[PDB]
């Protein structure tokens, strides 16, 4: 280890952990979890943005002086990513996006991207390259979104063969696109459902176990060259799911079947919003996509985090949609969501 | 041996005081649950009670339980009125503070700290 | 068996340890004569209650105390420690 | 003026041996369980251990209990003091018994193999005062010096 | 309001907000501290000290300071005797190794040895 | 390589050669990841089967006392007043001298500056050396 | 006379200590330790027992009306074994004088309150419990006054370190302002600067 | 002067720069190093030498209660030059 790389310390914001990280996708929803547990045990996270600078403020406080090293960079330019990975010694691909650009697309986030920053991260030295794709990501998946994501982390293990693959479901938090869309379909009456919700099996997982399981790879030997699934301790029915969704939001519960051929004609409507898309074809395929099981492949209790249940985690996302009536309801109030295995 | 007694002239009359303040908070805490719009239970508020008052139970000199009885009765108020915010009182669970081990060995691997 | 140490604690100026002072100064000699490569210490402090600590092989440690004794009690519990 | 040592050719990571046989950087970890391992697979009169001078009791004594823990007691010095005879089962025949506020109360002193002037200064400094107050008179069998 | 019977020994950890860190893994260091000898003064070896022990200090990587996580690093006590030093720390829970005082011993001085017959007294720098 | 503190970095006992011990303090702290001495030993046998009782100063020295009291004596001297059994026991060698002169290893102050690893990773020790050499 | 040194009067002084006699033989069974310093400045020196008393006979009486409790401290001594002296300054407006009283207390022995009698003295008692740990006696509302509303310690205790043992952040995971253990980028620099020679040998201790 | 170093990183006046396996040049990425290119010691090796004809000559600076405090500098050893302490300007004995 370089004199400057030793670690110094107890472990907090002003402290040295030994750790300088180039996250790529920093102002996500999990990029900024994955920066403030980075910053606060005292590492180096260097968080090269395309976006405007006042899009990372809520970034440039959770970190000490000099920890955080802001830069500005493009995808197509090779040599704004040299420059960010010119230092590091992990690098952290959270690059990803639920809908196609005018100027991006699926293939151009999820497969060229990473495989550009991986090139770079070998040819520059470095040790570690974590990656996160998908847990249901498959080469035979109805959504594009899960072929494009394996076909990258083949292309990311045959550039970078120790690279730490992390394979997540659909993770829940506060900022997140998962319960507060399924709390804010009730802006339409009605919950369209496939199925009616059931043959569909959904293990969400807690964003803040995700970024300890990131930030603690970054620093554990038996992980290179490994793959991971992070996933949820408890596994629903998406019925289940969201009618429990609607007990935390205190809403009124009206599901409906829906048949796929339809919903996605909805979705590509609703996607060809210029903005951010309320939803899209493929984030309905990747809903109603089953939940793999676990399968033997490590996990969240192998890189040293005990995931949290979404029964402790959920009403601090979902108190933001309750009427004045139900704010103050407590937790206990709202019957818990029935387990599944299958 | 011999010294000025501040309101308990022996320890059962302090555990008396002691089990009245435990009433006081297992009663508050679901109220102040409520209030402050905290995202915990009102088990895990009653666990930390317990584990706070736990924290001081090898006390023997009935003055220490006296004066430590006044500041948790003072903590009671600043929590039955809201002077104090859920920050103050999620400052107790310590959601953030990562948890140094009692294995030596891990504190030898980080740090010089014994 | 596997004894490796004999280290006998005791005091330089006091009653109790009478008896271990007496048996050095009598017996030592011929007892390290009998057995030349064993050591044999002897670490006399100050306000100390004598002992007599026999350490086996594998880190395995005794301790008889001998407060109050006669130089044939600690002569016999040295035989004693020796023999095994 | 020695102090300026305490900062050039210091070791501050574990090293360990490669493939190739060369000393590299790793961690704590790995090079402990390198040598638990290598100590687990040796018994006694196979196992040693030697200090070197600037060593602390507390490193001695644990490093004498763990080899004895293993059935060694090969633990040696570099320096060689003779076991012939009594050896260290007495300290007063490795000791300074006569302390060093001793060469202030005696009349006469013999050195006999020492140069205490670049060997132990301070005790040659005591003996220059004594030489100077108390008149003590000196002797030395060994090699003429200052 | 008579008096009462405690019959053991003063305990103030619970009212001094220090946490077990600091209370459990401290080691107070009770001294009379020692006169500097580039001066030949002798009155800051009057009163009795208590310190801390010492911590890591780490380079701040921005600038290049010294950095700390010990609050105590700087914490120094001032007392008129040993005893009232070994009470405090007693009370607040701390463990201590006590150094006793250190005074020099007389000494005989005389200006006339300078000039001496038989003694090697006698200098030669005057 | 097992990268330890020096005595500038540790606390620790050391003796000299009138019994007396005398115990070091912590100053600074070890560089990097170095370490104290006896905790690298003990975390060593952690890892092995062994485990030694002390994870702390305190219980080594409880250690200390036990194998030897006057390594916790600090400051204080020991008589010792065994010397007779001594000679008794030493007149007993068959060994003789052999007449060469000794000599010692310090003949003169170039042979002073440089005598530990402290003192040979010293450029000033050097600057003294190179100064006393050429005159 | 001369210009850099204080024109100093004796008749204050005198003042003050005939009216320090007064106090002591009107109230022998409270008063300890008179005394006069060389800033004409009295300091009547109680036991606790006397607070009350002592207060109210000053601000009551006729010769003396010291009827404005203008500061009420303490001072951490942490040698005696009564750290804290509890200090009661206090004017008279009838006769343009001032005046000390002082107490000594400890962590478990506390004394009685004076809102009773100086109703200014209810934020200044809450003040040194909050500062020091000193509790008051039938004091109606005792709480903090200037620390945080879950702060634990006594910070003027001579005892407390001058930064704290925690400090506080903002994070975004919990969404709140948390408490750390402190952590310093620089840390504080203590200076040694007492001179080692007697400055006064007026104040010299006798060994 | 401003000599570069490898990894072209400009090395102070102390004598500071990074080594080019450190971490810490990211600072430096998209900004720059700020360094001082009038480096005073070649600066007051370029002013000349004041000969004297006193065998003790005092220097204040320049300005008098504008430089430094008034030392007096002995100037018996013809081969060496005397250097203030405050400032760096040198005398010599003229005549020797
Ligand atoms: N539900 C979830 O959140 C799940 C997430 N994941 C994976 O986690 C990762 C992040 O999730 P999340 O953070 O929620 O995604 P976000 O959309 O919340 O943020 C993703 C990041 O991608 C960056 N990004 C996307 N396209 C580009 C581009 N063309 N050029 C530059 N930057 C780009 C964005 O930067 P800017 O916003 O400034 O453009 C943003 O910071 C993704 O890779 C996703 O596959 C896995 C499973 C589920
Ligand atoms: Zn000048």
């Amino acid at each position: 280890l370089h004199h400057a790389v030793i670690p110094h310390g107890k472990g907090g914001r002003s402290s040295v952990s030994g750790v300088v990280a180039t996250v790529f996708g920093a102002t996500g929803f999990l990029g900024r979890y994955v920066v403030n547990h980075l910053g606060r045990m005292g590492s180096q996270v260097i968080i090269p943005y395309r976006c405007d600078v006042y899009d990372i403020m809520h970034l440039r406080l959770m970190g000490d002086l000099g920890q955080l090293t802001f830069l500005e960079w493009d995808a197509r330019d090779k040599d704004s990513i040299r420059k960010a990975v010119q230092h590091s010694n992990v690098v952290i691909n959270l690059i990803g996006r639920e809908w196609e650009t005018r100027n991006f697309d699926f293939e151009d986030v999820f497969v060229n991207i990473p495989r550009a920053i991986a090139q770079a991260s070998k040819e520059a030295g470095v040790e570690r390259f974590i990656h996160v794709s998908h847990l249901n990501a498959s080469m035979k998946s109805s959504s594009k979104s899960l072929r494009s994501k394996a076909v990258g982390e083949k292309e990311v293990r045959s550039v970078f063969p120790e690279a730490i693959i992390i394979r997540p479901s659909d993770i829940f938090g506060r900022e997140d696109r998962f319960l507060n869309h399924f709390a804010n379909y009730r802006w339409f009456l009605a919950v369209p459902l496939v199925s009616l919700g059931f043959k569909t099996v959904k293990q969400p997982v807690y964003v803040a176990d995700v970024s300890k399981g990131i930030v603690n790879a970054t620093k554990d030997p038996d992980a290179v060259g490994k793959t991971f699934a992070f996933t949820g301790p408890n596994r629903y029915l998406l019925f289940h799911l969201v009618k429990y969704i609607f007990g935390m939001t205190h809403r009124t519960f009206i599901p409906y079947p829906l048949p796929l051929f339809v919903y996605s004609w909805i979705g590509k409507l609703f996607g060809l919003s210029p903005f951010e898309p309320w939803t899209t074809k493929d984030k309905v395929e990747r809903i109603h996509i089953s939940d793999v099981m676990p399968t033997d492949l490590p996990g969240l209790e192998d890189l040293g985090v005990q995931p949290t249940p979404l029964e402790l985690k959920s009403i601090e996302v979902l108190r933001r949609h309750r009427t004045y009536r139900w704010l103050s309801s407590e937790i206990e109030e709202t019957k818990p969501a029935k387990t599944v295995n299958y | 041996t011999s010294v000025k007694p501040i309101f308990s002239r022996d320890l059962n009359e302090a555990k008396r005081r002691v089990r009245e303040l435990y009433r006081a908070w297992y009663r508050e805490v679901p109220n102040t649950v409520h209030l402050m719009q905290l995202d915990i239970t009102v088990k895990q508020g009653r666990d930390k009670v317990r584990e706070m008052f736990m924290k001081n139970a090898h006390v023997t000199d009935p003055r220490v339980v006296d004066l430590l009885v006044i500041k948790g009765k003072m903590e009671l108020q600043e929590t039955i009125k809201v002077w104090k915010q859920r920050t103050h009182v999620m400052r107790f669970f310590h959601e953030t503070e990562t948890p140094r081990p009692k294995d030596f060995l891990s504190k030898f691997y980080m740090g010089h700290d014994p | 068996l596997g004894l490796r140490e004999i280290r006998v604690h005791l005091c330089q100026r006091s009653p109790g340890s009478q008896g271990v002072r007496d048996f050095i100064v009598q017996r030592y000699v011929e007892l390290k004569k009998a057995h030349p490569n064993l050591p044999i210490l002897i670490r006399e402090c100050s306000e100390v209650q004598p002992k007599l600590w026999a350490r086996y092989a594998f880190g395995q440690e005794k301790t008889v105390s001998l407060n109050n004794l006669s130089a044939d009690e600690v002569t016999r519990a040295m035989q004693n420690v020796l023999s095994g | 003026f020695a102090y300026d040592g305490l900062k050039r050719q210091r070791l501050t990571e574990p090293m360990v041996r490669n493939e190739k046989g060369l000393l590299t950087y790793t961690s704590w970890e790995d090079a402990l369980s390198r040598v638990a391992g290598m100590l687990q697979n040796f018994e006694g009169n196979a196992v040693a251990a030697i200090a070197g001078g600037l060593v602390d009791a507390e490193a001695l004594v644990a490093l004498k209990d763990l080899l004895n823990k293993v059935d060694s007691d090969n633990l040696c010095t570099e320096e060689i003091f003779p076991t012939e005879g009594a050896g260290t089962d007495l300290r007063s025949n490795y000791l300074l018994n006569t302390t060093i506020a001793g060469v202030e109360e005696a009349d006469v002193v013999l050195l006999v193999g020492t140069n205490p002037r670049f060997e132990a200064p301070l005790f040659n400094a005591r003996i220059r005062k004594s030489w100077l107050h108390n008149d003590l008179k000196v002797a030395l069998i060994g090699s003429p010096v200052d | 309001t008579q008096l009462i019977t405690v019959d053991e020994k003063l305990d103030i950890t619970t009212l001094t907000g220090v946490p077990e860190e600091h209370i459990k893994t401290r080691k107070v260091r009770i001294f009379v501290p020692a006169r500097n000898n580039m001066q030949s003064g002798v009155n800051n070896t009057k009163k009795w000290k208590m310190e801390f022990d010492t911590r890591e200090r780490w380079e701040n990587p921005l600038m290049g300071w010294a950095s700390t996580a010990d609050p105590l690093s700087n914490m120094v006590l001032t007392f008129s005797a040993k005893e009232d030093a070994i009470a405090f720390a007693e009370k607040n829970g701390w463990s201590y190794d006590v150094e006793e005082k250190k005074v020099p011993k007389p000494k005989s001085k005389s200006y006339g040895a300078n000039f001496s017959w038989n003694k090697r007294t006698r200098v030669s720098t005057k | 390589i097992l990268p330890g503190a020096a005595y500038t970095e540790k606390s620790a006992t050391y003796v000299n050669t009138e019994g007396r011990a005398q115990q070091t303090k912590v100053a600074v702290t070890p560089p990097g990841l170095a370490r104290e001495d006896w905790k690298i030993i003990r975390a060593l046998s952690e890892i092995a089967g062994i485990t030694l009782p002390y994870d702390t100063l305190d219980q080594v020295r409880n250690r200390l006392e036990e194998v030897s009291p006057n390594l916790v004596r600090y400051d204080d001297i020991e008589e010792t007043n065994y010397f007779q059994q001594a000679s008794e026991l030493a007149k007993l060698v068959n060994q003789e001298v052999l007449a060469d002169p000794l000599v010692p290893p310090q003949l003169t102050i170039k042979d002073f500056y440089m005598t530990d690893s402290i003192s040979r990773a010293s450029q000033t020790m050097a600057k003294c050396v190179k100064a006393v050499t050429e005159g | 006379k001369r210009p850099t040194v204080r024109p100093r009067s004796d008749v204050t002084h005198k003042q003050l200590s005939a009216f320090g006699e007064y106090v002591a033989e009107i109230l022998p069974k409270y008063v300890q330790q008179v005394q006069v310093s060389c800033l004409d400045e009295l300091e009547i020196c109680i036991h606790p027992d006397g607070v009350i008393p002592t207060l109210t006979f000053l601000r009551d009486h006729t010769n003396a009306q010291f009827k404005s409790l203008a500061d009420l401290t303490a001072v951490d001594v942490p040698t005696r074994q009564n750290r804290f002296e509890i200090v009661y300054n206090l004017l008279s407006l009838r006769f343009n004088s001032r005046i000390r009283v002082k107490t000594y207390a400890d962590e478990l022995t506390p004394i009685d309150s004076i809102v009773s009698v100086h109703i200014a003295a209810n934020w200044y008692e809450r003040e040194v419990w909050d500062m020091f740990g000193v509790f008051f006696f039938n004091h109606p509302d005792l709480r903090r006054i200037l620390t945080d509303y879950g702060f634990e310690g006594h910070p003027f205790r001579k005892d407390f370190p001058l930064t704290g043992y925690v400090e506080l952040r903002y994070d975004d995971e919990v969404k709140r302002v948390v408490a750390e253990p402190v952590e310093l980028a620089q840390e504080f620099r203590k200076f040694d600067l007492n001179s080692p020679w007697e400055a006064f040998p007026a104040y010299r201790q006798p060994p | 002067g401003v000599q570069v170093s490898p990894s072209g990183e400009k090395i102070t006046h102390t004598g500071q720069v990074y080594d080019e396996k450190d971490y810490r040049r990211v600072r430096f990425v998209d900004r720059q190093k700020e360094v001082n290119e009038n480096f005073a010691i070649d600066l007051i090796a370029q002013q000349p030498v004041n000969e004297v004809e006193h065998r003790i000559i005092a220097c204040d600076g320049g300005g008098g209660a504008l430089g430094h405090p008034k030392v007096y500098i002995n100037l018996d050893k013809e081969t060496k030059t005397g250097t203030c302490g405050y400032c760096g300007l040198q005398f010599k004995q003229h005549h020797h």
